[PDB]
């Protein structure tokens, strides 16, 4: 809805490591 | 220059720094004479890690005041409310076009730095209404809207504005315009809308005077982040990179142009990259609102939805590589934005193929006259009811 | 007349005689001679100083004694004492200019001459040395001084004027802010510019720039390219003379306005070796290159030169935006032969085509889909293209869903009004 920040910092983290292993 | 510690005790509030950060929060008060405003300041926040005294909260902080700081402090904040009291006094029984624009104007540049509201609001007002050097008026005004904005009230911050208003088509000056669009666009944060604080935002870069703001570098920085979230891909994009504004600032933006370069390009993979570097660095030293959602949320939606207007259908496996996030984290960011209505695509993850409504014809239009309508029925069945009676 | 007489003789036999090494220490002791001087006119001998130093800024060369010797012409300059001087030094300046030497010295030599002329002496100094700091910038990409310095003066020279001088400053200022892209900046030099211009009569540099400046604004702004053709023409004429920075940018307008015209041939035929041959690197064959591109009709001849000739981009703003419109315009063409009578249309035929390979094509293609300038969408799931007549919206459904967001508005302020009822 709103107030996303919080988790959005905890997304971030984990998209990164996923991010490095798959990307092209 | 007041300016300056907002952006710092910003530094502490934010959830991407917090403990070490106290240091040089501590550091511009005793510098400036701010002292009285970073105190206030703590008041303002109400606890998100900020107090550094020895006075109180000596290791919550890890960090303390001074004792030099505390005798400063006390010094600074007595003297400027000391010569405000006789000053305003002096000022009645004599001439009224002088001596008092000149009393008041005398205890103004301190007044603010000590950001006492109570003092401010008596002396301030009485300069205004007699003309004199239309240049001068301008400024002083400035410093009665720098008070407001510490305390995060909003009425008072409000009130202040509009005197500032009135007298800027006044003087005409147009570097002095600037400033005024900067203040407005602080509290426009402050609220909620980085939207309208956008509008304002991207005039001010410009025209440009590092008196009474806090540095340039800072503010170019601020300008493209605070226009993204409002903007969209295309005009954002085209204004930094191929215009003016690295060449001149001589790099600090590498941050903010490398997460709209990305849509451009049709490289997601830069995009994902981005995001941390700028969050950090741009978006999170903020007094006024550190909340991410707004710029993140706005962000994540342009990406997809310039590659959702490009094709019909595509493949996961596409959209995975584009990206490069995971099949996962790219299911669960969309799960949000397709609910919400900011896009409108499925992923049949199993079969490994994206489809794609388009936006385009009467159709996707048919979808949303409905939304509008649903919600408006709403209220009119409410609306006939309460009135007839 | 001990400039002349001793001096050159002196700086001429202990480089001839001894080396390049053992000669810089003789030619430090020098300069620092000639400070004092034994002059019997301050007028004459401080132009011939001027002169002969000047030999050494040409090169330009990054040498110790070229960092020093920088610093000797400043005093130099001051006592000089003569209107007629400044053009002579303007010239040396040039040649310091065109040949690169360190980013920060060249800068910094010309940033504290400006201050130094209006210390000891007139302005009327102090504006000629600010045509070549603002030159130097737009090429360092220090745009901010470049705005700083220009438009501080214009006031103070004002009063002072009835002199062909303080043109130039105006000329140059409307270039590094044309490329700035700040066109009202660029558009009000260029006001200034040929009110005070009035004839030419001037130096032969100074009525070069004259007609150069003209040019580019009647090309990017006003678009008339054959009123520009005929100013570059008259401006290269003059150029022939000197050599500097400002000969070279006179030397791609020409050929541009060709490029421009879209026939690639004129500017095969055109070619003006004088100016070009000097400067011979990448900023000469440019335009050359960019006309075969035209004529191939090829993106990627286009599209691989852009990259190295960025600089050039940079350097000047004629040659920026009218490359952007080429580079896009020759996609056009292209794409709207292959769209209109193919719908689900092979990708190795657009590949074809264009003269790309199959992954360029689509990528660039996924920015002019959004743009909308064929009013197509491009299919990954068959690896297809399809045209076809799919206009965004409609006009009454797209105003209308502006009345219906209005009016949810208007409900809201009757809940407000209609509590008081209750």
């Amino acid at each position: 809805n709103v107030e996303d920040d919080f988790s959005n910092q905890l997304r971030a983290e984990l998209e990164k490591h996923g991010y490095k292993m798959e990307t092209s | 220059m007041p300016l300056e510690n907002l952006e710092e005790e910003g530094l502490p509030k934010n959830p991407d720094l917090r403990i070490a950060q106290l240091r040089f929060l501590l550091s511009l008060p005793e510098h400036r004479g701010d002292t009285a405003v970073r105190e206030e300041l703590m008041a303002a926040v109400r606890e998100n890690n900020m107090a550094p005294y020895y006075e109180a909260l000596c290791k919550s902080l890890d960090w303390q005041m001074d004792m030099d700081l505390l005798s400063k402090m006390k010094k600074a904040n007595e003297e400027e409310l000391k010569r405000l009291d006789e000053e305003l006094e002096d000022a009645e029984k004599n001439l009224g076009e002088s001596e008092i624009r000149d009393a008041m104007m005398a205890k103004a540049e301190y007044l603010c730095q000590i950001g006492d509201k109570e003092g401010a609001l008596t002396a301030f007002r009485k300069t205004y209404d007699k003309t004199v050097a239309l240049g001068h008026r301008l400024d002083i005004v400035f410093y009665l809207l720098r008070i407001g904005l510490f305390y995060m009230d909003n009425d008072l911050i409000t009130r202040n504005t509009e005197k500032a208003k009135s007298l800027i088509e006044e003087g005409g000056d147009w570097d002095r315009r600037n400033r005024l669009k900067v203040y407005q666009g602080l509290y426009c944060v402050a609220i909620r809308d980085f939207k309208q604080a956008a509008e304002l935002f991207l005039d001010t870069v410009s025209t440009f005077t590092s008196y009474e703001l806090m540095d340039y570098k800072t503010f170019v920085t601020y300008t493209v982040y605070v226009s993204m979230i409002a903007l969209e891909r295309p005009d954002l994009r085209e204004k930094v990179i191929k215009g003016a504004e690295i060449l001149e600032v001589l790099h600090s933006l590498p941050a903010v142009r490398q997460y709209l370069f990305s849509l451009y390009e049709c490289r997601y993979s830069v995009f994902f990259q981005s995001l941390a570097v700028v969050e950090q660095e741009m978006k999170k030293d903020w007094l006024f609102a550190p909340h991410y959602r707004y710029y993140v949320r706005e962000m994540r939606i342009h990406a997809y939805s310039q590659l959702l207007e490009s094709y019909r259908s595509l493949t996961l496996g596409y959209m995975a590589e584009a990206f490069g996030v995971g099949v996962e984290f790219i299911d669960q960011e969309l799960s949000r934005f397709i609910a919400a209505g900011r896009l409108h695509c499925k992923i049949d993850k199993v079969n490994e193929i994206v489809e794609t409504n388009r936006p385009d014809s009467k159709n996707w239009q048919y979808q949303e006259t409905i939304k509008k309508g649903d919600l408006l029925l709403n209220r009119v069945q409410k609306l006939s009811r309460v009135i007839n009676m | 007349m001990a400039a002349a007489a001793v001096v050159e003789f002196q700086r001429a036999q202990s480089l001839l005689s001894t080396d390049r090494e053992a000669s810089i220490d003789i030619l430090h002791s020098i300069v620092k001679r000639d400070i004092q001087e034994n002059d019997e006119e301050a007028v004459q001998v401080k132009e011939q100083s001027i002169l002969e130093l000047g030999s050494l800024l040409a090169k330009t060369g990054q040498a110790a004694e070229l960092g020093g010797l920088l610093k000797y012409v400043r005093p130099f300059l001051n006592s000089i004492s003569k209107a007629k001087a400044a053009r002579l030094v303007r010239s040396l300046l040039d040649l310091f200019l065109d040949m690169e030497a360190a980013t920060g010295q060249e800068v910094e030599l010309c940033l504290e001459c400006i201050e130094w002329a209006k210390s000891e002496k007139r302005t009327f100094l102090r504006q000629a040395l600010e045509a070549r700091l603002v030159s130097l910038y737009f090429d360092t990409k220090r745009y901010q001084e470049a705005l700083h310095l220009g438009s501080q003066l214009l006031r103070e020279l004002k009063k002072m004027d009835d002199k062909a001088l303080l043109v130039e400053v105006q000329l140059l200022e409307s270039k590094t802010y044309h490329a700035l892209s700040n066109l009202p900046k660029a558009r009000a030099a260029l006001t200034s510019a040929r009110t005070t211009a009035n004839a030419i009569y001037c130096p032969p540099k100074l009525q070069a720039t004259l007609d150069m400046q003209s040019g580019i604004i009647h090309a990017a702004e006003e678009k008339d390219w054959k009123t520009a053709y005929s100013y570059f023409y008259e401006a290269f004429e003059g150029y022939d003379s000197i050599d500097s920075p400002k000969a070279i940018t006179s030397l791609k307008y020409m050929l541009l306005c060709k490029i421009m015209l879209n026939t690639p041939e004129d500017v095969q035929a055109l070619v003006s070796g004088k100016l070009a041959l000097r400067y011979a690197g990448r900023q000469t064959e440019a335009l050359k290159c960019v006309a075969q591109a035209s004529k191939n009709r090829s993106l990627a001849d286009f599209e691989k030169a852009l990259t190295d000739y960025r600089a050039e981009l940079r350097d000047d703003p004629i040659i920026s935006t009218h490359l952007a419109k080429l580079y896009d315009n020759l996609l056009e063409q292209n794409l709207i032969r292959v769209i209109e009578p193919f719908s689900r249309v092979q990708i190795e035929h657009i590949s074809s085509l264009i003269k790309l390979s199959k992954a360029d094509v689509e990528r660039k293609l996924s920015q002019m889909i959004l743009d909308k300038k064929f009013h197509g969408i491009l299919d990954q799931g068959e690896g297809v293209l399809i045209i076809f007549d799919e206009p965004p919206v409609d006009k009454t459904y797209e105003a209308a869903l502006e009345t219906i967001q209005n009016m949810s508005k208007v409900v809201d302020s009757l809940y407000n009004k209609a509590k008081k009822l209750t």
